[PDB]
């Protein structure tokens, strides 16, 4: 199975736009 | 502060605690302002939900 | 791309922001340089551009006749003035620091996004019912008793 | 491993620091890279993490009802603020010089290690006796005349 392998800081920027990785994101998604 | 100090996941979340708290309230206050047809019952039942939801938080 | 957008929100469409006579302003397709998640907020941002274009096209066309229609368009540009002025500003802020993203640009519109929609059907009622004469001074008044403070 | 620990002391358990619903935070077993003598101080360090987790789980759960219980948790986060702030600092000191060991990290907690334990039974008396109503303003007061200055 292939994956994109995003960097780390890119996630926070994406999270701001929305405002274990599958777990932590799942919570912010609920927001 | 991201483009210009280290910053990672567990820090931005805890920094946003007093916001992700205030946001959860709106998901319950607005849920009663969206679940409903006449224009006088949609506005009365909404405005009355607030005055009830505030007395819960006193 | 910033100065590219600030023109698309002004009434000038290009390759990145195609123009369709029926739907309205919208992004063409996925772009490699930008992220694939922004393709949404822009489409949410264009729902505003379509309003200004369909506004100014009607304003110029003057279409029906009568002074009360001429003056309505004459006044319709006055309420639309803070929209333009607030758009010229966006370029100045981006000219200073080059670390501002589309998020801040989308945030700046804020008030215009919740105003145009309510002032869009007032125009549609005119062009769809041939409201001729002084009867406009009521059709606009019946919508003046709205709840939205900005409107 | 440092930044690994500073998250375990924040409320996020992982492979190195397993989580058990009854006992609490604790180290899984011996690790070859680290020394076999540290397996103790960490267990002494986790006796603090278990407190913060069992704190924040109760704080979120809000559990019993009444405003005086809502406000108690509302205030309970305020006293718990210097704990978090003093934890963010540990990362900064480790970011500077890479010669700091767990000894210094254990030393930094100092005050939190002798505070949480005395402020743990105050919560336990509430959830174990159904202290409803204004009776909290005494159950917390009867423990306010304690000798420990920090408490």
């Amino acid at each position: 199975d292939d994956r994109v392998l995003v960097t780390e800081t890119q996630v926070i920027r994406e999270t701001l736009w929305l405002l274990c990785l599958r777990s932590v994101l799942e919570q912010i998604a609920a927001y | 502060c991201i483009i210009n100090t280290t910053i990672t996941l567990a820090i931005v979340v805890d920094k946003l605690a007093p916001r992700l708290s205030q946001l959860k309230v709106l998901h319950k206050v607005f849920s009663t302002g969206v679940a409903e047809t006449r224009n006088v019952v949609r506005a009365s039942h909404l405005l009355n939900t607030l005055y009830k939801a505030i007395l819960e938080y006193d | 791309m910033i100065h590219e957008l600030l023109l698309a929100l002004s009434g000038y469409p290009g390759s990145i922001f195609t123009w369709n006579k029926r739907s309205g302003l919208q992004v063409s397709q996925d772009f490699p340089f930008l992220h694939p998640s922004e393709t949404s907020v822009l489409n949410r941002l264009c729902r505003l551009g379509t309003d200004y274009i369909r506004f100014t096209e009607f304003i110029e066309q003057y279409t029906l006749h009568g002074i009360y229609l001429r003056a309505f368009c004459t006044g319709l540009d006055s309420v639309l003035q803070p929209y333009r002025q607030a758009l010229l500003d966006l370029e100045q802020e981006f000219l200073g620091d080059p670390h501002l993203s589309i998020s801040h640009v989308n945030y700046f519109l804020d008030q215009f996004q919740l105003l145009f929609p309510s002032v869009m059907v007032v125009v549609e009622q005119i062009k769809s019912q041939k409201i001729h004469g002084c009867q406009i001074l009521e059709t606009v008044y019946k919508h003046s008793c709205g709840g939205l403070p900005p409107v």
